[PDB]
């Protein structure tokens, strides 16, 4: 609603979506070491 | 002015959710197909 | 089941998306 | 400092976010076209 | 260090995360 | 292109921009 609360909001999600890009870097890493 | 730009931020962040579920997507098949 | 084209067209939808919310 | 600062900064953590996307994407693709 | 399974409990717990935190 | 050393050094770039801008 209010302007800030929801600007915490925007930030805890970006927080989580790089958590969510660390995790997936890490996949790739695996895979990448399986094949090559 | 700051409700705009905040809307928009939260639209960016809804897309970059689909682009993630997307990159999981495509590790799930690799994986798939070598574990 | 996505194919591995619809991916590529989603990733580039949803990357010029964000990339023209960005400006 | 206050909204417009919290907010500049945000949209930078998006911009280097869509970056690191790409480079997740990019690593898919080359495991994929090593894969099928 | 991680196992697979781990990895998309983990995923499933920040997808859910993110999705409350839009909803 | 790119090798995969430079993606490396890319993530690792990316990761602590980001890091740093969320403090």
């Amino acid at each position: 609603s209010g302007i800030v609360q929801q600007q915490n909001n925007l930030l805890r999600a970006i927080e989580a979506q790089q958590h969510l890009l660390q995790l997936t870097v890490w996949g790739i890493k695996q895979l990448q070491a399986r094949i090559l | 002015g700051i409700v705009q730009q905040q809307n928009n931020l939260l639209r960016a962040i809804e897309a970059q959710q689909h682009l993630l579920q997307l990159t999981v997507w495509g590790i799930k098949q690799l994986q798939a197909r070598i574990l | 089941e996505l194919t591995w084209e619809e991916w590529e067209k989603k990733i580039e939808e949803y990357t010029k998306k964000i990339e023209e919310i960005l400006k």
